[PDB]
């Protein structure tokens, strides 16, 4: 005999103030209760469980279960009770790798560790709270009990407490052979390396070796899986990866349900299939959620999925990641909100691609969401790569420098550079820093009846110029943003304007370029034809010329 | 060499806060300093049946080439049960933020010399993530008071207290007060003088120690006796125009929230009519003498300002350009307790959000300083910006509490 080193017991509680489950057993047929008992016997035979006194007051119920086109039975043990009373973990695996993250490999085994598991022993502390009972034929004696001594398939804790005890027996193998990469997923050990493939066999052997001082042994005759790698919906090759195949439906009709299903498609797809749009399909599913409703494809939808059909054609294929070389990532306006990126290292070689929605909300600006979209693909880039990437941004330097020395709220984008693909994102309009010259100035004003949400809007100027405009469905709020509207439509190139209106200063002092409000874009659309606009801010009722003017006639 | 007993507030598990993604070059710096923590019984490994975590990354401190490790505590400090059982609380010293020179030191290093209850150890794990999560997150938790726990230097104040004993004794006049890992060592001392106390402080620690620190030896100046206000001014002009008495107005009418007896009748009544913006218009007798005596009132102090110690300190800041910043710190609107103004934003002068970090840092010592605790902000910038960047600009061992500002504010224009 050869020594082996057990493995570490992880110990494990039920939660706070919780006992074991106390489940009845269900009656079992004849032929299912015969079939535990020899599945049960040959898991006693294999130290798995072991049989209990009368003492132990615990149990989970046990099911037999016909494997398909199978004369054969399966146990089932049902540990969603104490699944329930069982402790919370640190799960692992939360975080899975992105494949644009992973680097070239000329080779990859895959080792089958499903029979280490069952070297892993359950806590003892912890075992009785496992039991289970097997019915007796015709319940004529005591049903047979038992529990688990090692990690139960379907017990909360059993992949967490695998996953830390493989990771253990691993460390000092993967410390001291810092030329392969090692990861565990399921009941298998994917190593890879870029070393000749007599030296990666070799390691391969060491590594069993390795686990042997556990007693953990893995099969001789060389696994049937072999790259490519169907994993967490991706298709990994030794130096290159994709999703597996994506495939949009052909449809008469569309139901609430097949349009979440395409958009859930297109969005797993724009990780690697370039500019992939899913805003006027996603427009389709606004606010209501019984799944078999059908809904008529908008002329823009219909558009919409035919452009991912195209981009969808055929396969594209990612790269890998070269740790000695510089990320790039560049990044284009798609329309809508809609922004579409590409990170690269190599030109023409994507790592992967990706897409940003602008956030819901009452006015936004191009910029704004660019800078969103960077602040995405840094986090994203931190995550997968540990590094930002260099940009390519489609806005001019000095249109930034505009941006950001005279926006109100802090800003920063990392190390970036224009390219020049339209539509290239600029500032529509910049209002004035100080009084202008020879320009008319417009005092504006708006008042409604919060009961009849009758209202008036208007402006009175040092010209003599002067309207109001009787509005109807409006409130106080709206009134001042349509006295804004009627002097920017009434005035010169040039023109001074002075509210009272908080609201309505910070709203255009938030610089929007397109809002969900007509009205602000109403506004927007005369800003942009203006030379110069200064907007003056006033306090309501302080007895100041023009504003007591106006509001007089708004308000009557 | 015992530990004293620790538990959370009623009701309360551990934390389980997220960690944020870390660079390539703070997951090494933050792998070499645990390995070297675990190697000298500070730190140790933990298993699954650990769930909490709190946040780690790495800072390098003001003027040091060297990476600290910082644990972001806030949840758990959140959680720990208060400390008052040997004393109530130990009266924030108002003679600090009076000296002519106040000299912060790092002293966390001191934590590590006590162990931690071990019942509460598991509160205090954390995670080394991985690049693309390839390997699985090095677990660790804490077998000593760790830095940044609010808990640490109440737990080691008696040992400090024994510590700087005969140095208080030898310098009566010497005001020291401790927050979190930050010793405040405030003297009148011409600075040469000064200096040598710290660094006859230092030596204190040292033999202390050796019965290495690697951040004792650095030391923040500050002079909080030069520390300047910001009053309400309003422009003094020969030419008023339209535009000019618009603002003015403006500004008196905020004023008037804030001080009583504020009148702005006779300036509007200069404004009578319907004028052109760029108008200049003739200051009346009467009107020049409201502004005069709204001069008045404004250089009097705020009536009814008071620190209450059981309310949070607010702090807003206001960008204005150029690399300025203004702020306010209160505990009621309209009632500032401190304000004030930066331009000298170190090294950032094409950078807003390590400007406003900067700020950020700044504002927060001279919180700890004049009440002896941090104020939450509220900041001029984008949640999402502001997480993506704040962690690589941050140089202090303490993290205050922040929100943010979306809708620009009127008060800008009204500090500018
Ligand atoms: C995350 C991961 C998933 C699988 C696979 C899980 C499954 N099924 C296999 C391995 C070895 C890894 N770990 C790492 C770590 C660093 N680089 C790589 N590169 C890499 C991996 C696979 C192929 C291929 N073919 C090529 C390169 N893999
Ligand atoms: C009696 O009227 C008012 O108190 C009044 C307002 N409170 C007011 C507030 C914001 C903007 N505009 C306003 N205007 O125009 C008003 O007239
Ligand atoms: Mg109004
Ligand atoms: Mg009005």
């Amino acid at each position: 005999m050869v020594p082996i080193s057990p493995i570490e017991t992880v110990p494990v509680k039920l939660k706070p103030g919780m006992d074991g489950p106390k489940v009845k057993q269900w009656p079992l047929t004849e032929e299912k209760i015969k079939a535990l008992v020899e599945i049960c016997t040959e898991m006693e035979k294999e130290g798995k469980i072991s049989k209990i006194g009368p003492e132990n007051p615990y149990n989970t119920p046990v099911f037999a279960i016909k494997k398909k086109d199978s004369t054969k039975w399966r146990k089932l043990v049902d540990f969603r009770e104490l699944n329930k009373r069982t402790q919370d973990f640190w799960e692992v695996q939360l975080g899975i790798p992105h494949p644009a993250g992973l680097k070239k490999k000329k080779s990859v085994t895959v080792l089958d560790v499903g029979d280490a598991y069952f070297s892993v022993p359950l806590d003892e502390d912890f075992r009785k709270y496992t039991a289970f009972t097997i019915p007796s034929i015709n319940n004529e004696t005591p049903g047979i009990r038992y529990q688990y001594n090692v990690l139960p398939q379907g017990w909360k804790g059993s992949p967490a407490i695998f996953q830390s005890s493989m990771t253990k027996i691993l460390e000092p193998f993967k410390k001291q052979n810092p030329d392969i990469v090692i990861y565990q997923y399921m009941d298998d050990l994917y190593v890879g390396s870029d070393l000749e493939i007599g030296q990666h066999r070799t390691k391969i052997e060491e590594l069993r070796q390795h686990l042997l001082r556990w007693g953990l042994t893995t099969p001789d005759k060389k696994h049937q899986k072999e790259p490519p790698f169907l994993w967490m919906g991706y298709e990994l090759h030794p130096d290159k990866w994709t999703v597996q195949p994506i495939v949009l439906p052909e449809k008469d009709s569309w139901t609430v349900n097949d349009i979440q299903k395409l958009v859930g498609k297109l969005n797993w797809a724009s990780q690697i299939y370039p500019g992939i749009k899913v805003r006027q399909l996603s427009k389709l599913l606004r606010g209501t959620k019984a799944l078999t409703e059908v809904i008529p494809l908008t002329e823009e939808a219909e558009l919409e999925l035919a452009e991912n059909r195209e981009i969808l054609k055929e396969p594209v294929h990612g790269v890998y990641y070269d740790p000695s070389k510089d990320l790039i990532a560049e990044i284009q306006k798609q329309g809508q909100g809609q922004w579409t990126y590409q990170i690269y290292q190599e030109p023409f070689k994507n790592l992967k691609t990706g897409k940003y929605a602008r956030m819901r909300g009452a006015h936004t600006n191009d910029v704004k969401q660019l800078t969103e979209a960077v602040q995405k693909i840094t986090t994203e880039s931190i995550v997968i790569w540990g590094k930002t990437p260099k940009f390519k941004l489609p806005i001019q330097k000095e249109t930034w420098e505009t941006w950001w020395t005279e926006y109100w709220q802090a800003t920063w984008i990392p190390e970036w550079e224009f390219v020049n693909t339209p539509p290239l994102v600029k500032l529509w309009y910049q209002l004035e820093k100080e009084p202008i010259v020879g320009a008319e100035t417009f005092y504006v004003d708006g008042a409604a009846n919060r009961e009849t949400k009758l209202g008036k809007a208007g402006y009175v100027t040092n010209k003599g110029r002067q309207k109001v405009v009787p509005l109807t469905n409006t409130t106080n709020q709206k009134t001042e943003l349509q006295a804004i509207y009627l002097a920017l439509q009434d005035s010169g190139l040039e023109v001074n304007i002075v509210t009272d209106s908080q609201y309505a200063l910070g709203i255009i002092q938030a610089q929007p370029d397109k809002s969900e409000s007509e009205l602000v874009n109403q506004i927007i659309e005369q800003l942009i034809k203006k030379e110069k606009v200064y907007l003056a801010w006033v306090p309501a009722h302080k007895g100041i010329g023009g504003n007591e003017q106006v509001d007089k006639l708004v308000s009557a | 060499i015992e530990t004293v007993p620790v538990k959370l507030k009623p009701g309360m598990d551990g934390p389980k806060v997220k960690q944020w993604p870390l660079t390539e070059e703070k997951i090494k710096a933050l792998v070499e300093i645990c390995t070297e923590m675990e190697k000298e019984g500070k730190i140790s490994k933990i298993g699954p049946e650990n769930p909490y975590n709190t946040p780690v990354f790495a800072i390098k401190k003001k003027d040091s080439t060297k990476w600290r490790k910082l644990v972001d505590f806030r949840e758990l400090n959140k959680r720990t049960q208060d400390f008052w059982e040997v004393q109530l609380g130990i009266p924030h010293p108002a003679g600090l933020k009076k000296k002519k020179s106040v000299t912060v030191l790092d002293v966390g290093d001191a934590y590590f010399s006590v162990p931690l209850d071990e019942d509460f150890r598991k509160y205090t794990a954390f995670t080394i993530p991985s690049i693309n999560n390839e390997t699985p997150g090095i677990r660790y938790q804490y077998n000593v008071l760790p830095q940044g726990w609010k808990g640490s230097p109440a737990i080691f104040q008696s040992s400090m207290t024994k510590i700087l004993e005969p140095f208080k004794k030898q310098n009566p006049d010497i005001v020291i007060y401790q927050y979190m890992d930050d010793l405040y060592v405030g003297s009148d001392l011409e600075i040469g003088q000064h200096r040598t106390k710290i660094e006859e402080l230092r030596q204190h620690l040292l033999r202390w120690g050796l019965t290495e620190p690697p951040f004792l030896w650095m030391g923040y100046e500050l002079h909080p006796d030069k520390w300047t206000v910001q009053p309400i001014v309003l422009p003094e002009k020969d030419s008023w125009t339209v535009n000019d008495i618009q603002k003015l107005v403006g500004k008196l009418n905020w004023a008037s929230q804030i001080y009583p007896g504020i009148k702005v009748r006779q300036l509007s009544k200069l404004l009578r009519g319907t004028k052109a913006l760029t108008e200049v218009i003739p200051l009346t007798e009467e009107a020049e003498l409201e502004l005069a005596e709204n001069r008045e009132i404004l250089k009097e102090p705020v009536h009814g300002v008071y620190y209450d110690p059981s309310k949070d300190l607010i702090a807003e800041i206001q960008k204005q350009g150029q690399g300025q910043w203004t702020y306010q710190i209160y505990q009621e609107p309209f009632k500032n307790l401190k304000t004030g103004k930066y331009a000298r934003m170190r090294g950032a002068h094409t950078n807003d959000v390590k400007q406003l970090t900067e700020a950020v840092q700044k504002i927060t010592t001279e919180s700890i300083v004049i009440w002896g605790k941090t104020p939450k902000f509220k900041l001029p910038i984008q949640k999402e910006t502001w997480e993506t960047w704040w962690t690589e600009y941050w140089q202090a061992t303490w993290i205050p509490e922040w929100e943010f500002v979306n809708t620009p504010p009127l008060v800008k224009l009204w500090y500018q």
